[PDB]
């Protein structure tokens, strides 16, 4: 699988040795090239995963993530074109290195064949993002933003490490294939429930879980524009991809003690969606809506119904995209006005009509309107939950109450309505914003026509 | 920007753990959760009381 | 008819014989006559075009067949070589078993619509034959979860097996 | 473990019986990474002394990689030797001590009874 | 003065310098360039040439293999009257039921 | 146009493809490292043909 | 109120992050800041000997 | 332009900070009624009567007639709660 | 067999053509309002040709022109329930739309977004008549929100009006309240009857569809504006009188009740389930007609 | 705004028409596969089993 790994490793000499003017022209022109190279990984067998080597392998679950990450990397490049034009060239090369290194650690992480190799490359991603969030951030609190990020993720990461080595000494291998074939029932002993607690709370923290979610509002809001998309789009989803992987040996204790988490997600998803409708900062909305959708997929894995694993993958990519346009859009209002208050800028179609067109179709994508894979994945979660419990619908049905209650709400107060006559700052839309808008939303309608590949391994 | 800082930032620097704040947090935090736990734990086992000695309909339920 | 009735049985074709005792020219028939002449014939010739050009070269495909492996039952415990084959074999059977209830569903789907309100009795055998397919499908696969496995399938099969074996002994009385 | 191994000679980088093991290849990925590590020391040295970080002191860089490769190559010989030594008394102990190491007549899944957990 | 600091710089509107700007760089020749890069592969071969690749996967997950096989198997047991697939697959002959 | 400037403007481009095709080699190089069961997988013990050597490279 | 001001902005942010970070902060100065006079330092060494030798009695 | 004072600080206990916080929200000294101070987090912010943005004078030359706002004048903590699109606090005939 | 399906399937195709000319902007501004007028008009006149087949033959038939994916035992396919309910609803519907949008271009004549409006009407039929032709309940749901989020856009024809934006909020809210039961029916259908096809749902003979018909009854309450979720039509009148005439007179409100009559093979199976339909329906008639007894407008009384 | 719109479809159509005419050519110029039975003599290659010429093409070179 070094088809994709090495050219990204080499991309660091590429950007570092590139000339003064190109750099970003260089950075994109080859990151797109790597994207179609990673588009090859769409070749799955039925159920036997693509085992490329002893340490690297991929399956129907990992591959959609790989294409998401690799194709994402050009997007923050062009997204960061505006924000970081003033800075000198050397840090420009360093910033791209952080982006490439981040995507580098992502692709190996999703493709590791040994659990600890996944873990070492799991939390290896906070190191570059901590640099991105803290150094290149904009507002003052960004200092405390990074601390909240790493400490939250680490507070659960270390228990996983102690658990992982324990399984190594107990079973003899943490490799996905061996642990899957030699999967054994995790008994109900108090020792084993804490083992389950160790192997789950790590992903739950950066899931996030209701109550264990403060980092995203304190990080995504003050993260740099490029950094903000990457966190929500994919760096949310390491825990998820790990979660469906480690859940092969935690049975049957999962069906017995997932209730507190199924609780905290269900109430949290309504709670997060409701508070999402009542923030004064637009950037907090995509952050709070993100966890609301993200709280949904934790429900999927807990019931571990085949249908639940169906929508877990689809919603992951769907939301992972969905947060991307909104953060891109929410960015576009910011630097134009140097504020993230939706109240300050209202009715932008009277000034930016094309931006509004992109705004609404991303919004209705967040609405989970079929045939978009946002709904079908999200819908499969509903069906699995009903199989788990018929009553489940009402609490989550309350989530199909708040989403559109806010997901069109900023539309009618950011892109829709009248304009304040004092902001002459608002200007025409540079084609970059619409162009990246095109590569952002056009895919989601494209693979909508063909949902089986991003459906997941349960096909 | 006085309002924006107020609505988000000023809360905890001015927050004080009064007894009523704990009660409201209880009946809006752990409280509603236990509501969902008791209702969801019940029907779940109520379903589990159905399957074992065969009193549940599974004529078409082959998409578990 | 690239398919065949043994897998896809369909009701026989019985059409009425209209006797237009009326005098008004039947507009419906004239709409067909203009339709086949104006619409079918040109696209048919285009369809007749794609025939012999497809006939000037006809590369053949063949079926992909797999030799039946020893099952997990004879697969040695904790063994990893012959576990591979039996796990592969079971999952293909899993994918196989989904497509046959699909085929019965498709047969079920066609039975109602093509037989109108008479499907209440015309699908009586079609309705009954699904139930044995579905119930046996559940006995093959049920409550296996996302991480289903050939071992777990046998564990369920065993779990049912001694329960009925003990019940049969109890039924002996 | 193995400082108490019989015949062990302290202060001896590579003992004689180590040579019976396959010497690490020149293109061994771990070896070439050690060379890549030597390269990375080259950039930093030019960086600390604020010299052209890519074209200054190529002689320094050439020494900075070759020295890492040499100490690398010898280190991997020792690395393989200890793992081979650990695997040696490994199989010496299993053969000389049969009773303490039972080989259970493991039997296929058709004869075992693993409980099925009905998930839902 | 306290902290000697520069005045806050004003946003450089790309369109005022060249009113054919693209939000890519100051220099127009590189600016029109950066479009021809993204409006190259980005939309051209990642989406369009990408779509034909992903939409033309050779038998992704062999669902057609199961299909024609499912057609193939059902006629066999329907020809000799067997009720196609059976409640159990690991047939009773080779398993070892306890006691 | 002068050869030196085209090197001094467009030379980092030509390295990304060869970096990729380099990877293809180790992917091929990795393949024979684990031949192991060469034509003794149960599905694929097809009888050897003299024209070739084994089922796959 | 119940969403941001009560629970999210305060309560969940009070229990785990603020309180635990306070605990680190609270007893740091009890253990980090010390008087610096030489006498008490070796005086502290004293009782360490007995508790090691007598209280838990690592010898037994 | 905005360093430290404008943002809410503590609850203005004393009359001196009562007047300073009244000046902080550019209101008069006498009409300044800060929010109740009991584990509430509002502090400097004043009590705003339930007057929605639909209820305000639609014939006034508002700087922002979107929700009938002006420039510089104080703003309700729950402003977005009661705006013309959302819930309204307006008189009814009965 | 040769005719019937291909003709009406062309109707779905041919008035989608105005849309992807509109995106390609091959329309020369003022030509588009008349251009779509023509295409809808032939879409009418062609729709009678399948209709004439129904008066004489009376036959109906379901088309599955595409297969989306196979969820193990569920193979979602592009299935169309083409029948008497489907075919005859076509000509009456869009001829009414063709009739009104002419009155629109005379009325709606000054706002320079004539084309943007007219295409907005054009895709509106596309989502409508796919509901009445849809066979799998998923396809019906696709059109269910399709009209719903598009009523939001259409009634919000003027972003200057904040009442319009306000009106859309409850219009989507009440519509969203309805489709919760649609999800509930979907959830029940996907678990219990494990199917999506309307033909499959009824032909399983689910004689105890308590939870589904509760969901469909809830679905009507939003779409068909029953009691509780009535006042969104008193809100949707703010959208231009043409489009208000087009959507919120009888063209997409009936989709909710048409859903129940689609489910008629299982709608009336439970006598009790019938009962609160009469209950929900009766209170609307008393309440809504009471409201129209005094209305100082010319829109509320009709609604 | 309109400039970005027309050229973005221009670039989409730039490489879209060649694959559009290509996909039309393959199913109307060089045929589609049909089922057969191996006469037990020719070793069937992996890309041979497949339906569409492009499907066998991609499998032959990229699989
Ligand atoms: C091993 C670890 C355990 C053993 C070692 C520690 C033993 C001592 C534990 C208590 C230490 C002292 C606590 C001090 C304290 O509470 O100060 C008042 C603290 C700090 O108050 P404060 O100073 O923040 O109050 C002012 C607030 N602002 C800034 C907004 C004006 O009170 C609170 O934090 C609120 C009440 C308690 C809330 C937490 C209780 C529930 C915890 C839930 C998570 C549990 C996991
Ligand atoms: C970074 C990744 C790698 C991390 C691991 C450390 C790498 C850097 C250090 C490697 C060299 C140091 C160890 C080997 C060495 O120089 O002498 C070993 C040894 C040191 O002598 P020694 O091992 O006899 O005595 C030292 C005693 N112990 C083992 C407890 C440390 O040199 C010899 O000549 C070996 C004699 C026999 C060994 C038994
Ligand atoms: C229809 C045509 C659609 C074309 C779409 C082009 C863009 C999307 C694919 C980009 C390339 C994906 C990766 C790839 O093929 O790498 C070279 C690939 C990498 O794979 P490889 O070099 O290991 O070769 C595998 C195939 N065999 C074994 C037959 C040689 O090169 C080849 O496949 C040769
Ligand atoms: C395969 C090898 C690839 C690398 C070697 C070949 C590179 C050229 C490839 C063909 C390019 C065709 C278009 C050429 C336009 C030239 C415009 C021009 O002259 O710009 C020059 C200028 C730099 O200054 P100067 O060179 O001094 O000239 C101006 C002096 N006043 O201003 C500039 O900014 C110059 C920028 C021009 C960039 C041209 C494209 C570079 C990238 C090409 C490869 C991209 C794909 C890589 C992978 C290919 C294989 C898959």
């Amino acid at each position: 699988m070094l088809k994709i790994i090495i050219p990204t490793t080499m991309l660091l000499p590429m950007t570092w040795m590139s000339k003064h003017n190109m750099i970003w022209i260089n950075a994109t022109v080859h990151s797109l090239l790597i994207s179609l190279i990673s588009l090859s990984l769409l070749n799955q067998l039925g159920e036997n995963s693509l085992n490329f080597s002893l340490t690297f392998f991929s399956d129907s679950l990992s591959a959609p993530l790989l294409v998401l990450t690799t194709w994402l990397l050009p997007l923050m490049l062009m997204a960061s074109q505006s924000h970081l034009s003033k800075e000198t060239t050397t840090r420009k090369k360093l910033y791209i290195t952080m982006l490439i290194l981040l995507q580098l650690f992502l692709i190996m992480t999703f493709t590791a064949t040994e659990l600890i190799l996944f873990y070492i490359l799991f939390e290896a991603t906070l190191v570059p993002t901590l640099i991105i969030i803290t150094r290149w951030g904009n507002q003052t609190e960004r200092l405390n933003a990074g601390l909240y990020f790493l400490f939250y993720t680490l507070a659960g990461s270390l228990p996983l490490l102690v658990a992982l080595v324990y399984i190594q000494n107990t079973t003899g291998s943490l490799n996905f294939l061996i642990i899957h074939y030699w999967s054994h029932p995790l008994s109900n002993s108090w020792s084993n429930i804490f083992m389950w607690l160790a192997c789950i709370m790590a992903f739950m923290v950066k899931m996030p879980l209701y109550g264990l979610h403060l980092w995203l509002p304190k990080a995504h809001v003050e993260a740099p524009i490029a950094g903000s998309m990457v966190l929500a789009a994919v760096l949310l989803k390491l825990g998820g991809y790990g979660m469906m992987r480690i859940t092969t040996i935690l049975n049957p204790l999962t069906n017995y003690m997932a209730y507190p988490f199924l609780m905290l997600s269900m109430w949290g998803m309504i709670m997060t969606s409701s508070i999402c409708l009542r923030q004064t900062d637009l950037k907090s909305l995509i952050a709070y809506s993100s966890v609301s959708h993200m709280a949904l997929v934790i429900v999927a894995i807990m019931i571990q119904t085949p249908w639940s694993f169906m929508g877990a993958t689809a919603l992951m990519i769907a939301h992972g995209l969905t947060s991307s346009m909104l953060f891109c859009l929410a960015n576009t209002n910011y630097e134009r006005v140097h504020s993230r208050t939706m109240i300050l800028a209202r009715g932008l179609q009277t000034l930016l009509p094309l931006m509004a067109t992109w705004w609404l179709m991303a919004s209705l994508t967040n609405l989970a309107l079929p045939p978009s894979i946002n709904l079908i994945g999200e819908l499969f979660i509903i069906t699995a939950s009903f199989s788990w419990s018929n009553i489940t619908i009402i609490l989550m049905g309350m989530n199909m109450m708040i989403t559109a209650l806010y997901s069109l709400y900023m539309l009618i107060t950011t892109q829709r309505g009248k304009y304040t006559h004092h902001i002459n700052n608002i200007k025409a839309s540079f084609t970059r914003e619409n162009a990246l808008m095109a590569l952002h939303i056009l895919p989601l309608l494209l693979l909508t026509l063909n949902p089986k590949m991003i459906l997941g391994p349960l096909y | 920007i006085r309002w924006t800082y107020a609505r988000s930032a000023n809360i905890y620097p001015n927050f004080r753990p009064t007894p009523k704040t704990s009660l409201l947090g209880a009946l809006f935090g752990i409280g509603p959760l236990f509501f969902w736990y008791y209702v969801f734990k019940t029907d779940r086992d109520k379903k589990e009381k159905l399957i074992q000695e065969g009193k549940l309909d599974q004529t078409f339920n082959i998409s578990y | 008819d690239s398919w065949d009735k043994d897998v896809y049985p369909e009701p026989p074709r019985r059409t009425p014989a209209p006797a237009p005792q009326t005098s008004l020219p039947n507009p419906v028939t004239y709409l067909t006559k203009i339709f086949d002449l104006l619409v079918d014939r040109p696209v048919t010739l285009a369809r007749e075009f794609i025939e012999q050009q497809h006939a000037k070269n006809r590369y053949y495909y063949y079926h992909r067949e797999f030799r039946r492996v020893p099952d997990i039952t004879e697969c040695e415990e904790k063994d990893i070589l012959c576990m591979f084959e039996a796990e592969m074999q079971w999952r293909r059977d899993y994918k196989v078993d989904q497509e046959i209830v699909n085929i019965i569903q498709e047969r079920l789907k066609a039975c109602q619509q093509r037989e109108g309100e008479s499907y209440r009795q015309n699908c009586a055998k079609e309705l009954e034959q699904f139930t044995q397919v579905s119930k046996a499908f559940q006995d093959r696969y049920s409550d296996l979860g996302a991480h289903y496995s050939a071992r777990k399938c046998l564990a369920k099969q065993k779990q049912r097996m001694l329960a009925e074996r003990k019940a049969a002994k109890e039924a002996a009385a | 473990m193995m400082s108490g191994r019989p015949g062990r000679v302290p202060l001896q980088f590579l003992p004689n019986e180590a040579r019976s093991l396959p010497p690490p290849k020149l293109t061994d990925p771990r070896l070439v990474y050690m060379g890549f590590l030597g390269y990375c020391s080259g950039l930093i040295d030019n960086a600390i002394r604020r010299r052209p970080v890519v074209s200054a002191g190529l002689h320094r860089q050439l020494l900075y990689v070759t020295s890492f490769v040499f100490f690398g190559y010898y280190l991997l010989k020792r690395q393989d030797y200890m793992y081979a030594l650990r695997d040696h008394d490994m199989f010496a102990y299993v053969k000389s001590h049969p009773e303490d190491f039972p080989e259970k007549d493991k039997k296929t899944y058709g004869e075992i009874l693993e409980e099925f957990h009905p998930v839902r | 003065i306290r902290l000697q600091e520069d005045p806050d710089p004003e946003d450089e509107n790309l369109y005022e310098k060249n009113p054919d700007s693209h939000g890519y760089d100051k220099d127009p020749i590189v600016d029109l360039w950066n479009m021809r890069v993204v409006f190259f592969f980005g939309f051209s071969i990642v989406l369009v040439l990408g779509s034909t690749f992903v939409a033309y996967l050779p038998d992704y997950r062999m669902q057609e293999w199961a299909r024609r096989e499912a057609e193939r198997l059902v006629k066999y047991r329907e020809a000799n009257g067997l009720p196609l697939m059976e409640s159990n697959c690991f047939d009773p002959n080779k398993i070892q039921l306890p006691e | 146009m002068n050869v030196l400037q085209i090197v001094r403007d467009h030379w980092v481009h030509i390295l990304v493809p060869v970096g990729f095709v380099f990877g293809c080699y180790l992917d091929r190089r990795s393949d024979e490292k684990l031949t192991a069961f060469r034509n003794k997988s149960l599905l694929f013990k097809r009888e050897l043909r003299p024209n070739e050597e084994v089922t796959w490279k | 109120k119940s969403a941001s001001s009560l629970l999210d902005l305060i309560w969940l942010e009070t229990i785990l992050p603020k309180t635990t970070s306070f605990i680190q902060m609270k007893m740091s100065i009890m253990v980090s800041n010390q008087k610096g006079l030489i006498k008490l330092y070796f005086l502290s060494f004293l009782i360490t000997i007995m508790i090691s030798m007598t209280l838990f009695n690592y010898h037994e | 332009h905005v360093t430290k004072d404008m943002f809410p600080g503590p609850y203005p206990k004393t009359p001196e900070e009562r007047a300073a916080a009244a000046k902080k929200y550019n209101m008069r000294v006498e009409d300044y009624e800060p929010y109740p101070d009991d584990g509430m987090g509002y502090g400097d912010y004043p009590k705003l009567p339930d007057r929605s943005q639909q209820e305000r004078d639609p014939w006034y030359d508002w700087d922002h007639p979107d929700l009938r706002l002006n420039w510089g004048e104080p703003i309700h903590w729950d402003l977005d709660m009661y705006i013309r699109n959302r819930v309204d606090t307006s008189p009814t005939p009965v | 067999m040769n005719p019937f399906a291909s003709l009406t399937l062309t109707t779905l195709i041919i008035l989608t053509i105005p849309i992807m000319m509109s995106n390609s902007n091959i329309y020369k501004t003022n030509l588009y309002p008349n251009y779509v007028k023509t295409t809808v008009s032939y879409a009418f006149t062609l729709s009678l040709v399948p209709l004439l087949m129904f008066m004489h033959t009376g036959q109906e038939m379901i088309i599955s022109n595409w297969h989306w994916m196979t969820l193990q035992t569920v193979e979602l396919s592009l299935s169309f329930k083409m029948d008497y309910f489907s075919v005859m609803f076509i000509p009456v519907a869009l001829f009414v739309t063709w009739s009104i949008m002419e009155f629109s271009m005379w009325y709606m004549h000054s706002d320079p977004f004539i084309n943007r409006f007219f295409k907005y009407l054009v895709l509106f039929l596309i989502t409508m008549m796919i509901l009445v032709t849809a066979n799998n309940l998923f396809q019906l749901f696709i059109g269910w929100e399709g009209v719903g989020i598009m009523s939001f856009l259409l009634i919000g024809w003027w972003h200057g009006r904040t009442d319009a934006n306000t009106a859309a909020l409850q219009a989507i809210l009440y519509n969203r309240i309805g489709d919760i039961g649609f999800v509930l029916s979907m959830a029940w259908f996907l678990t219990h009857s494990n199917a999506w096809d309307l033909q499959q749902i009824f032909m399983l003979n689910n004689e105890c569809p308590n939870m589904p018909l509760i969901g469909l009854l809830l679905a009507a309450a939003g779409k068909s504006a029953q009691f509780g979720l009535h006042p969104w039509l008193p809100s949707a009148m703010e959208g231009p009188t043409p489009v208000s005439a087009l959507l919120h007179s009888s063209t997409m409100v009936v989709a909710g009740v048409f859903l129940l009559i689609r489910f008629y093979p299982l709608m009336e199976t439970n006598k009790l389930v019938q009962t609160m339909t009469l209950c929900l329906g009766a209170i609307t008639t008393l309440f809504t007609a009471l409201c129209a007894i005094t209305q100082n407008d010319i829109k509320k009384i009709v609604a | 705004d309109r400039r970005f719109l027309k050229l973005m479809r221009f670039y989409i159509l730039l490489t879209g028409i060649p694959v559009a005419i290509g996909i039309t050519l393959v199913n109307v110029f060089i045929g589609e596969a049909e089922l057969a039975d191996i006469p037990e003599g020719y070793v069937p290659e992996h890309w041979e089993y497949f339906k569409h010429p492009i499907s066998r093409w991609i499998a032959r070179t990229f699989y």
